[PDB]
């Protein structure tokens, strides 16, 4: 049976230290995008693009060069995935230990884990319809992305996929902070140098996670082995994903990277 | 390509 104790008290700051600092990393919150995407906020409406119409006000009036609608899209998506890269490294720094693994250890887990952890906060983002672009200014449907031109029709879909069953979970940004850091602390990455206090981190992040859903979710008591299954998803799901960004860069043709 | 902004962003 389960006890308040030091023990599960510790897990419980652990839990919240890094709610806070995933509040801190990540500006779009899955509770922020929630009341966006279901009308329960106050904030400005964001703009809907459902059809070419739609877009071409849209990249007028969204505020954020190809004459390709398509490979504009394509562009945003990717100018957005290395702020999501830079978002998820801050984070990653403050989960205790990390900062303390060697840096080329450090860059292997991120390298391999951002991909993954840029579907997860996709799903927050996203509903039956659509998905909040711009840091939720804008909205466009999972129809419209569809309706592009080969290859980029087919690159948004997985991740709509992948979304549909993983919302089902109902995970909050609690539940979330905790998962995301269990993914970056995964001691089977390719390369690694010094496994074992990698899985020493990740054991501590695993009994937090544990934690975290039997108190948060009354409702499935195999929440915990549920998340764990999704991480075994996530890793296919993003070998399909770098395949597809291949079959692109070799058929089609940021700032940071310039400098 | 990733590795360079992991690393500058690790500083
Ligand atoms: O802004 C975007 N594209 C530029 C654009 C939009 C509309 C008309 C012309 C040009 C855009 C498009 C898509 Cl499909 C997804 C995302 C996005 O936010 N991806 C994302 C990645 C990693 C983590 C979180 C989100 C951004």
């Amino acid at each position: 049976h389960m006890q308040l104790n030091p023990e599960s008290a510790d897990l419980r700051a652990l839990a919240k230290h890094l709610y806070d600092s995933y509040i801190k990393s990540f500006p779009l919150t899955k509770a922020k995008a929630r009341a966006i995407l279901t009308g329960k906020t106050t904030d400005k409406s964001p703009f809907v693009i459902y059809d070419m119409n739609s877009l071409m006000m849209g990249e007028d009036k969204i505020k954020f060069q190809s004459k390709e609608v398509a490979i504009r899209i394509f562009q945003g998506c990717q100018f957005r995935s290395v702020e999501a890269v830079q978002e998820i490294t801050e984070y990653a720094k403050s989960i205790p230990g990390f900062v303390n693994l060697d840096l080329n250890d450090q860059v292997t887990l991120l390298k391999y884990g951002v991909h993954e952890i840029i579907y997860t906060m996709l799903a927050s983002l996203m509903n039956k319809d659509g998905v909040l672009i711009s840091e939720g200014q804008g909205f466009m449907t999972r129809e419209f992305l569809k309706s592009l031109r080969k290859p980029f029709g087919d690159f948004m879909e997985p991740k709509f996929e992948f979304a549909v069953k993983f919302n089902a979970l109902e995970l909050d940004d609690s539940d979330l902070a905790i998962f995301i850091a269990v993914i970056i602390l995964s001691g089977d990455r390719p390369g690694l140098l010094n496994v074992k206090p990698i899985e020493d981190i990740q054991d501590n992040l695993l009994q937090a996670l544990e934690l975290q859903l039997k108190l948060n979710h009354p409702e499935s008591s195999q929440l915990f082995a549920k998340l764990l299954q999704k991480m075994t998803d996530l890793r296919q799901i993003v070998t399909e994903h770098v395949q597809l960004l291949q079959v692109i860069k070799k058929t089609e043709t940021h700032p940071l990277l310039q400098e | 390509g990733l590795e360079a902004i992991i690393r500058k962003a690790l500083m």
